[PDB]
This record gives structure tokens, C-alpha cells and sequence, in this order.
């Protein structure tokens, strides 16, 4: 399913194939926003009349942008939730349509067994909502973050790639009369640059940097305390795909010292569908960025990735702008946000 | 910076691939695994195009075809192909000659000779090249240069 | 109304219809006689199905499951609280409409579970479970890239049953022995277990070993797998490191012998905990990590 | 297989040999053969028994049918002339065309 | 003459010989045939038939290490300076004395070193080596109360004959299931061994399946134990977690050829690491914490 | 107590500079006047003490760098078994949460004697500072041990008047003084 039944309707779609592919777009954050500005599209011009009809229309379009891209995740998760806000109105001018509804509590057995109309403003509505809980996510988890690390007691932090992270950090850091010391790892063809940047505004904070050679981890590991994964994408087992590179090896490290690993995001960033491999969702960045010179280096295939991949067993918390969430858990939140027929496009 | 044509050789390097090239056009042979002159248009895309012309010679009709068959082609497109089609084998001084008959020229224009697929952003150049024609009158045009390993060997 | 020569008639069938369904359409066919309305006669003669059933069995609790399942099932149906008759006529057709959904299920694990298949991942498949098997036949049907491998279990053979299966379809065959099991630790890719049960959350009952497996995963920090279609639903937690209802006796310290008579006796069933899974494998969507109880939660309220 | 590319729509039977190669649209790799350095281009296919070198060169409907040797750098015609080896059955080993 | 065919001669007995002695005996009745003054038609061709006899094993490994400490023995022997006839008189003398020590260490162990099974501990053992079972006897004998516990043999029905030799005391005994490993670590004490050889990493050179037990014995932190006639040091190094000098394939994989044959190729010997030796019972004294690397430097010098 | 263990204290003390801190816990039974004398000691110079009790130990092992013990016996295997109380516990919690393990020991004081078995070489205690008053100890059950045995699961380094060492190797150093023979009689 391709471009072929938008006509003088929506012309948009091209551009965020643009935006996706040669990186005009940068921060997920962003590139939320232009799914929210395509959809708010979609619903003032695109005919409606029936229903049902218009879901598959929907679903397709989900599908196509899926075709389009795999590695932006928020977009997709938007879109579902606005499905899933969609859903809950349909099922209930059904309810009214056909005129027992509800016996105790929500229950199973629904599967086995057999379970003129305006939508555009719930769906308007639901965009809204949906723009609310982007808009911060850093003001709704330090209140849940100035708990944890305290006195005299030493951090361990890598990724300082994710917007949320660093912001955490200087909440943390706040406070006069608290002291704590804060190592910083580097992640080199990936993140050394953001690295740097992060140790530098540490610096400007008033606060103890330590600078951490990529090596250095093991050499100091008997004074770490916490570990903090900087996280871009969360799904369906608790696991997380991390915003690119030197994430990995520490947080097995950590393990391996039984060394305390919270994971900082959000719900947004939530998806609704498995990561079956880790194949096709982590990609690889650029071997040139490595190794100089070309005509003799057809012989030197040099390897490198951006995205870091983390098990569902490293990952213990995860406190959101709700609340503290688990990884045997999260579940629950994603159908909350996203229903049943909504995941399978 | 905005409103720029793009202009490209097509059907000119023939018989440079040295069995190859005769009966279907030079850019239409499948390149890796999939058309040659697609990669060429994405690039100039990402440049920024605002309206397509190649300068076809060899057998039309499959250009024509090719054109058919293309996404550029309906009316969803910024830009639209319609090939200048002129008569049977000439060389890059008549083919600027029959460009300038048919007359469709404009100020900022771009011309690639063959086909190029790269990586390097091209917007900077773009301001670079406005930047040193707002300098003087005499400035001409612009070439593409990048270093390599150390010792030439494969050249 | 008869249920020991159902279950006679049923032990090494399967293949077609799974073994806990024709239990459940049995449990069905008997319900739809006494009337389900009037719940004074049915539900205890549902219980003393249940007793005849229990007592039948030696080395089992999937049976008990299903027929838990199929009250609760029942419990929900009259919940329209209107007229009577329609109730109890669905009531009726849910029976062989159960038989129909395993198709159904089968149909979507087809097209869910087929996306985990990656380049050169050697797959061990575990216990008997009509379900991964069929997955492992759609999965060589798409010929992604991957490598069958059998075990030498032993209840009354049922491993080599098993290898004997794979050799049909052609797909070379290896095998690994209940011991010999050790040397995997990262040449065998992704660890698949078989279940005839899932209960609260990552309990699982299969056949005679699943927890030492998991505790090697663990160990390994390997990819461990709990492989199943629907009908297994259970409200079950043990308190040790296993415990269940057994016929086969545990830590039996045999008599004082010289000409052979009693051997053969120990831990003949396996449980495994919440931490040694990684995934969970059933058609309803795409659920892992503790649906199952959430699900358990919906439908007891107790 | 070391480093080589296999085109669209090409079959491969059993027991072959790659090193370091492209291959194009429609191009039977056939059984025993050995591609290195050198392209096949649009519908011309290997048969049986081909032992090809570094830099082989192929161009349209090139049959490469029963028992060759083709040598380093060789060049072979491509439009349904100038240079040897030609576009009907076999390539110039014993001497078959017009 | 052949040291062979004097192999050949001992089968149904023994039982009383220990690995080496019965081989190195052998190879001093080989010796003092064909004039044992000089070295130069002696060591070399002594060194030949070593090489022979490898060549010629189905599956036996300590008999190189039993060569090799003979040798050893014959090194030492000859820096006396004297004269080559006492020396030689000696060398021809140490065989059957050898043969007479063997007997007085398994004594000394199975009297002094058998304090490990006496406060009703359950024994986990797998791997039928004679020095466990005499100290099996010598501890029913003594009185000391015990239990035993054995994991059951089916590579070839082993764990039929082992259960036999337990009928002969008469004391009460169990069937385990080493898939079912992880269900049972509840009552009983320790994993206790015996195997193949002593490696010189530290590990074990053992039978189908040890690394699992190793990992779970790990995982109950219940100390694991080797009880061995201490001289199996085989000159053999396992680098890795799985590869070693096998007598078979290692995880053979088969093609899937004919109708239920290709399977029954089990890893018959595998191997665990060497944080693990909590104690081993040796008769040089009770010393285990780094004994075997040591012994090995004391041999190669270095 | 000893006053091997003292002395030590005190050098380490004398370079002043270096920053340490002194964790003692009261051990259940004797150990506390004893406890309570050295504490006194270390005031006597000016050394700073900090009480800890024998109970809380799991919430502050993750805090603890390093652990000094001065134990009496000194064993085959690594092990050791210490001047009295609460040990096993404590080194199973710096296992759990990673810890490493000082000890101030002899030679002399070590023995080329294997302990084998639990259900033996630990020594129970007695219960006369526990209870006052015998009529409740007709149906209770008190299980009391004053010594303990340590697993050499947990120790890494055995400083001596000679240096520091492996306790998977300290049988050599044993046996470069001792013997095979002068074992079992």
C-alpha cells in the first residue's frame, strides 16, 4: 500500500518520507510533533460517511508510514493511541446504536465469545490529549527522582544522548547542602561530542565531573552505586532501545555487580508491538567514521552501530510521569494507551 | 537559493562501457540490482530540484516508457521529467547548443554530466556558491572535488 | 454422565484434536443434558465430574485446568441477565466452537510468531506440544534460516517419537540427551520449552525437566521460551522449589531388593518461576510478561 | 562464498565456488562454477563446468552453456562485433557462432 | 610381548587394580625382557610403544598419563652416579611394589579420608569409578551412617549394574533424572564425583553430563566434590568451556538420513570448571586448593 | 582484643593522613567488653569509633570498602575460625554484595588440620548470658554457637609477618613449614 488515493486531500506524506530518510527531522520529540501536525491534516480534510471504513483507512495509512520506516517509534506509537481513543468512542455509538454492559470489573472471555455519526471532534480531542503528554515528561518525574541517589553515594552514568537524562540530572544536582560525585562514560564513533558537551555543562553546574575513558569502568567499579540507561524507545516486555552506543557492556556490568539500573523515559515512547529480533530495529551507523583512507580499505571491513539493544532482565524500574512502572508490567500500560485490534495493521 | 532547474547528461557516455550500451539507453541498465537513473534523481532531489529535464537520445520510446512508469510523473511530484528529445549523436558543445535552441534556461541552473550517486549535503554549497556570486560579476561555475588515500593507484 | 471412557478413549490421539479439547467438548456435551439454567442440579453434578475426572488421573492437573476454565467460562455466560433461552443456546454451541477457535489460533501464531526467525539460529524445541511443532513446520514452510533439534526425553518415549516426526519432514536432526544437555550454552541459539500448562504468572507444567533448563538459561543468559496455542489457564503457585499433585512418588528411597520389583520412581513433572522466561508464546496478540495473571485477575475476581 | 553478490531472480543449484564478485538481473549460477572479480549481466547465464578469472567481463544474452575456460581481463560482446567471444552457444574456447 | 595384551588379560576382575598400576606393571614386565642397562635401545622404543598403544585405544584416557608418570619415575631413578646395575635392579624391582602401593592408598583412603559422608548426608554421585564404591563398602562396614543418591545411567544401562553393586550391602537407593536435576537439590547434601582424569586447568575429565550439575551445585552454593585414586593427571588442557581431546565427536550433528538411527550419538564425556574443587580426596595426604598444578610443575620442572 | 591485632591499629593509626574509618561490631556475647576495651584504646590516641550492631549488617555492606579480621585458626582450604561471634553471616552478605577481606594472622597460628565437615568443627556456646532463670527452657529450645567456622568462599588476603596470601594457596605456606606425616596418629 503505497501512495495512490491521496489526491487535492493530503500531499505531506512526501515530505515526512523526506524528513524520515535524510535527517532533516532531529529529536524524537519532533518528530511526535509532525505526526501530530499529519494527523490533525488527515482529520480536517479526508471524507468520512461510514465508519468501519474509515479505521481501514486508517490502518492501512499506519501501515504504509511503517513501511516507510522502522526506526522512528514515537510517531507510531502516537498514531496507535489516537486509534485506540477512536475506539473506545466507536464501541460506545455502537453500544447506542444496538439500544447489560458491564458486570463487575473489565473482564477476559471477550475473545471466545460474541461481543449519520460524529467522531472528528473526539478525535481532534484525543490529539490534543495526546500533544498534553508529550509537552513534558521531565516536569512529572522529578518529584520521583530526588529519592533515590543521595549523600556521599557515587553514580555511574551513561548516554547522555536523550534530552530527558541530562535534565534529570541537573534536577538532581540542585540541591546545596547534598554532595555526590557523577562518572560519565564516553561511547566513542557514537557519542563522544554529546559526551564532552554533557561533562562541560556538569562543570558549568557546580558539581564533581569525572572524566571516564571507555575502559577505565572496570578500575572503579567497586565505588558505583547507580546505573542509568538514556533510553529513546520502550515495548511490550519492559525492554528499551537506547539513544545509540555504550550502554550495553556497562549495564551487563552492572549485573554482574548486582549494582542498582533504573531506566528513565517516558509513555510515549511506549510501543505496543514486540521487538521480535533486535535485527530489524537496531541499525548501524558509518564504517568511514572509523578508519580513514578507501582504495586499500576494501580489505579492512570495519563494523560499527548507533542503537544499543537491552534485555528484559538487566532493566528493574521505571519511573514515569504517572509513576513507577516495572518491566513485568508495562503491559498493562500499553493496552491502556493502545487497544486490541490497534496493534495489527 | 530557491527555484533551481535540473539539468542532466543522459545518453552520452555510451560505448565507454566498452561491450555495453547500444540497444537500451545508458542509464536505463539495472546498476545494483535496481535502475541506475533513480539514485541520480533522489540526489538531485536532495539538492533541490524544482523542475526535471534530461537530455535523451538513444531509442526514446523506452525513455518515454521509463517516464511513464516513473513516480516523478503524476501530478503529486514538485517536479516533473520531460525529456528534450533532439536528433541522432552529438557531443556536449551541440547538446548545449540544441538546450539553447529549445530555449528553457534559467539564471542558478544545475548541470550534472552522467550520473552520481553521493552522500554530502548540498545546501552549503549552494550558500557557499550565492556567497561568492555576491562577491563579483566574473564568478562562474562550480566543481566537485574530494580527497582520497594518500597515493593515487586505481586512477 | 460418563467421563472414564472418554478418557480412555483419549491418551495418545492428539495430532488432530488436542488432547484438554476433546476433555472440554466431553464436559460440554455432559453440560448440555442437565440443563444449564438450573444451576442446583448442574453445577454439582459439574463438580462430581470433576472429582471422577481427578480421581482418574495419575500424573496430571491440564484436565483439571480446562474444566476450571469451562466453569468460569459458564459463570461469565449468564451475565445478559434478560432472556434465558439465548444464554443457555450459546451456551451449547460453545462446545464445538471451541474446537473451531484452535484452528483460528493456529492461524494467527502462522502469522505472529513467524517474525523471530533470524540469520543461522539453532532451535531446540522441548517436550511434546502439538502447537510448537506446528510453528516450527510454518517456520520452515517461509524458509527463513534455521536448525530443528530433538531431545532423548523419557516418560515412554516420547523424544524419540519426536525425532522420528522431524525426520519426516526432512530437516536434518541432532540430538541433545536429558544430561547431556550441559554442553549447550551458546552454540544452540534460542532455548524452546513446550507447555501442557500455564498458571499464574511463569508457572508452566510440561514433562520431566524444565526448571534445571531455565536455571541454564539463567545462568547462560540465554533467550528461554514457554510455546503454547489455548486452552491452558490455571490458578496455581507452589511454596518450595517444586510442588505439585503427584502419582509418582518423590525422593522414593526403594526397599531392599536382590531380584528386581520397584525402581523406576522420582520427580516425573517440572515447574518453572517468573524469572527464567524471557518470552511467552500464545495467539491472544502479543503478550509476555504477566498478562496471564492479569487475565486470571479479570475472570475470578476471588 | 567470500565477499560476493548475488543478483534478482538468480538460481543456484549446488557445490559453488565465490570470491569477491557482482552478479546482475537474472543470472543462473549453475553447478561447479567459479565467479571471481568478473560480472554477468541481463538474462546471460552459466551453465556446467565454467572456470572463470579476475575481471571477466559479460554483457547481453551471453549463453554460457557446456565446458569453458575463460582467462584474466577477457572481454565478451553484448548487443544482439569488436571484440571476441560472442553471444550464442558457448564462449570462444572451440570456435561456435555465425 | 605387548603391554595389549596383558590389557586384554584383566576384564571381568579387577574392580582391585587401579587405572595405571595394572598398565604401568605391564610396562615394566615389557622392560625386563630386553636388556634394561642401556638407554639408547631402551627409552626410545619404550616411547614407541606408548605411542602404539594410544594409537590403538577405542576410548581409554589415563593410560598416557599413567606412561607419562612412569617415566617420570624412571627419570628419577637413574642420578645416583653409582653404578648402572643397582639402578637397573631397582627399576626392575618398582612395578609390582607400585602395583602393592595402589593397595595401601586406596586402604589409607578409605580409613583416614572418608570423613565427608557421616552426619546421614546425602551423596550425589554419577560416574561409576571403583574408589567410590570402596568407600561406599568401607563406610557401610564402619557403620557411619549414610543415604545414597545416583543419578540414573542410559547411554548404555550402567545405572542397572550400579544399582546391582548396591543391592550387594543392602541399603535403601533412589532413581534420578538428569533432566528433572533442578527439580530435586531439597534433601540432598553434596554433588560428589567420579570420572575419567584430572585436568590441568583444574576441572574434571568426566561422562555425559557434568556441566549442569557443576552450575546448580554453583547455584545451592552446596560444595562440589571429586573422589578419585589420586594419579589420573591426564597431560590435557581444556582452554575453553567445550573443547578438549575427545574419544568421539564433540555434539555430533547428523543429517537427517534414514528412520530412527542418527540420534543416539550422545555426549558421552563432558566437562566442568575449575572453581570448583572444593576439596579432592587424594592419598598423598588430604591437599586440593591448587594440588594438581602444582604436582604438574613438581613433573615438568617449570 | 589481641594485642597483635591492637598493635596493628595503632601503626595504621600513627600515619594519621590516610582516611579511615572504624566500623566495630559488638559481637553477642563476650565479645562486647572486649569491643568496648579496644574502643577505649582507640580513644586513648584519638581514633574515631563507631558503634554497630549485629543485626545490621545487610544495610551497611554496600557502604563498607574493606574488612580487617584478627582470628585465632587459620585452616587447609582458605578457611578460618575466628575469636568468636557472628562471622558466617557477615562474609555471606560481602559475598552477595562483593567485599574484600583482610586478615592478620600467623604462621604458627595457622594448622595443616582440614575441617570437613559443619555438623563437627563448629563449636556451640553457652546459654547462661542469654536468659535469666531455667523454668521457660523446660518446652523452648535455645540454639546458641559462640566460634565459627568460615567458608573460604569469602577471604582473599592473609597478612602476615612474612606477607600477603591466596587462600586457595595457603597450604604451601603451611607445608613450607609443616608436614604430611604429623597428622593423623
Amino acid at each position: 500500500h503505497p501512495n495512490a488515493a491521496t489526491s487535492d486531500v493530503n500531499v505531506t506524506i512526501d515530505t515526512f518520507v523526506a524528513k524520515l530518510k535524510r535527517r532533516q527531522v532531529q529529536g524524537s520529540y519532533a518528530i511526535a510533533l509532525e505526526t501530530l501536525q499529519l494527523l490533525m491534516r488527515f482529520i480536517s480534510a479526508a471524507r468520512w460517511n461510514h465508519v468501519n471504513d474509515l479505521i481501514e483507512q486508517i490502518r492501512d495509512l499506519g501501515n504504509s508510514l511503517e513501511k516507510a520506516h522502522p526506526t522512528a517509534f514515537s510517531c507510531g506509537n502516537v498514531i496507535r493511541r489516537i486509534l485506540a481513543v477512536l475506539r473506545d468512542e466507536v464501541e460506545e455509538d455502537t453500544m447506542s446504536t444496538t439500544v447489560v454492559a458491564e458486570p463487575l470489573i473489565s473482564s477476559m472471555f471477550n475473545l471466545l465469545q460474541k461481543p449519520k455519526t460524529d467522531y472528528r471532534q473526539v478525535a481532534i480531542q484525543g490529539i490534543k490529549d495526546l500533544i498534553d503528554e508529550i509537552k513534558n515528561i521531565d516536569e512529572g518525574i522529578q518529584q520521583i527522582a530526588i529519592d533515590l541517589i543521595h549523600d556521599h553515594e557515587i553514580l555511574l552514568t551513561p548516554t547522555p544522548d536523550s534530552k530527558t537524562v541530562l535534565k534529570f540530572l541537573i534536577t538532581a544536582r540542585e540541591r546545596s547542602n547534598r554532595t555526590f560525585t557523577v562518572l560519565v562514560t564516553e561511547g566513542f564513533p557514537n557519542n563522544t561530542k554529546n559526551a564532552h558537551e554533557f561533562a562541560k555543562k556538569l562543570a558549568q553546574h557546580n558539581i564533581e565531573t569525572l572524566v571516564v575513558p571507555d575502559s577505565a569502568v572496570f578500575a572503579l567499579m567497586s565505588r558505583v552505586g547507580k546505573v542509568i540507561i538514556g533510553t529513546k524507545a520502550v515495548f511490550v516486555n519492559g525492554g528499551t532501545i537506547s539513544s545509540n552506543s555504550g550502554v550495553s557492556s556497562v549495564c551487563e556490568c552492572a549485573r554482574e555487580f548486582r549494582t542498582p539500573v533504573f531506566a528513565v523515559a517516558g509513555l510515549y515512547k511506549l510501543s505496543p508491538l514486540y521487538p521480535f529480533d533486535v535485527e530489524k530495529f537496531v541499525e548501524f551507523g558509518g564504517s568511514q567514521r572509523i578508519l580513514p583512507r578507501m582504495d586499500p580499505r576494501k580489505r579492512l571491513d570495519t563494523v560499527n552501530q548507533i542503537t544499543d539493544y537491552v534485555p528484559p532482565e538487566n532493566i528493574d524500574i521505571y519511573i514515569t510521569n504517572v509513576g513507577g512502572f516495572n518491566p513485568s508490567f508495562i503491559y498493562r500500560i500499553a493496552w491502556d494507551n493502545y487497544k486490541q485490534i490497534d496493534v495489527h495493521l | 537559493e530557491d527555484r533551481l532547474q535540473a539539468v542532466v547528461l543522459t545518453d552520452s557516455y555510451e560505448t565507454r562501457f566498452m561491450p555495453l550500451t547500444a540497444v537500451k539507453p545508458r542509464c536505463l541498465l539495472p546498476l545494483a540490482n535496481v535502475p541506475l537513473i533513480e539514485y541520480t534523481l533522489e540526489f538531485l532531489a536532495k539538492a533541490g530540484v524544482h523542475e526535471v529535464f534530461l537530455i535523451c537520445s538513444s531509442h526514446a520510446n523506452q525513455i518515454n516508457d521509463y517516464i511513464e512508469n516513473s513516480k516523478w510523473n503524476l501530478p503529486w511530484s514538485p517536479f516533473k521529467i520531460t525529456t528534450i528529445m533532439s536528433p541522432e549523436a552529438r557531443c556536449t558543445g551541440d547538446v548545449m547548443r540544441d538546450l539553447d535552441n529549445r530555449g528553457i534556461i534559467t539564471g542558478d541552473f544545475i548541470l550534472v554530466s552522467g550520473d552520481v550517486l553521493t552522500n554530502i549535503d548540498f545546501s552549503k554549497m549552494l550558500e557557499f556558491h550565492k556567497k561568492m556570486h555576491l562577491q563579483d560579476k566574473d564568478h562562474i561555475s562550480t566543481m566537485c572535488l574530494s580527497k582520497a588515500s594518500t597515493y593515487p593507484k586505481t586512477r | 454422565f460418563n467421563i472414564t471412557e472418554t478418557y480412555l478413549r483419549f491418551l495418545e490421539e492428539d495430532t488432530e484434536m488436542t488432547m484438554p479439547i476433546a476433555a472440554i467438548e466431553a464436559l460440554v456435551t455432559l453440560l448440555r443434558i442437565k440443563t444449564p439454567e438450573t444451576a442446583a442440579e448442574m453445577i454439582n453434578t459439574i463438580k462430581s465430574s470433576t472429582e471422577e475426572l481427578i480421581k482418574s488421573i495419575p500424573n496430571s492437573v491440564s484436565l483439571r485446568a480446562g474444566c476450571d476454565i469451562f466453569m468460569r467460562f459458564v459463570l461469565r455466560n449468564l451475565h445478559l441477565y434478560g432472556d434465558w433461552e439465548n444464554c443457555k443456546q450459546h451456551l451449547i454451541e460453545n462446545g464445538q466452537l471451541f474446537v473451531s477457535r484452535a484452528k483460528k489460533s493456529r492461524n494467527k501464531i502462522a502469522e505472529i510468531g513467524v517474525d523471530f526467525i533470524a540469520d543461522d539460529d539453532i532451535i531446540l524445541v522441548h517436550g511434546y506440544s502439538r502447537a510448537v511443532f506446528s510453528l516450527l513446520n510454518h517456520a520452515a514452510n517461509k524458509f527463513i534460516r534455521f536448525r530443528c533439534v530433538v531431545t532423548e526425553s523419557r516418560p515412554s518415549k516420547q523424544g524419540n517419537q519426536l525425532y522420528t516426526l522431524l525426520e519426516q519432514k526432512g530437516i536434518p536432526v541432532t540430538l541433545i540427551v536429558d544430561s547431556a544437555v550441559g554442553a549447550v550454552i551458546d552454540k544452540v541459539d534460542k532455548v524452546f520449552v513446550g507447555a501442557e500448562g500455564v498458571a499464574e504468572s511463569g508457572g508452566i507444567i510440561n514433562l520431566v525437566g524444565t526448571y534445571s533448563v531455565g536455571v541454564l538459561a539463567h545462568n547462560a543468559r540465554k533467550p528461554f521460551y514457554v510455546v503454547t496455542e489455548s486452552h491452558k489457564f490455571v490458578r496455581m503457585f507452589p511454596l518450595s522449589s517444586d510442588d505439585l499433585p503427584m502419582a509418582g512418588p518423590p525422593l522414593d528411597f526403594t526397599r531392599r531388593t536382590d531380584d528386581l520389583e520397584d525402581a523406576l520412581r522420582g520427580p516425573t513433572i517440572d515447574y518453572t518461576a517468573q524469572e527464567y522466561i524471557t518470552a511467552l508464546i500464545t495467539d491472544l496478540g502479543v503478550l509476555t510478561p504477566s498478562a496471564v495473571s492479569e487475565e486470571l485477575i479479570k475472570m475470578w475476581y476471588d | 562464498i567470500e565477499n560476493s553478490v548475488i543478483g534478482r531472480n538468480c538460481q543456484i543449484g549446488e557445490n559453488i565456488r565465490i570470491k569477491n564478485s557482482f552478479i546482475w538481473d537474472d543470472c543462473i549460477i549453475g553447478n561447479n562454477s567459479i565467479i571471481d572479480h568478473s560480472l554477468i549481466a541481463s538474462n546471460a547465464t552459466l551453465g556446467s563446468n565454467v572456470r572463470l578469472n579476475d575481471g571477466c567481463i559479460i554483457g547481453f544474452n551471453v549463453k554460457i552453456d557446456d565446458n569453458m575456460d575463460l582467462d584474466r581481463n577477457t572481454k565478451i560482446s553484448a548487443s544482439p562485433q569488436d571484440l571476441d567471444d560472442q553471444t550464442l552457444a558457448v564462449s570462444i574456447v572451440g570456435d561456435k557462432g555465425v
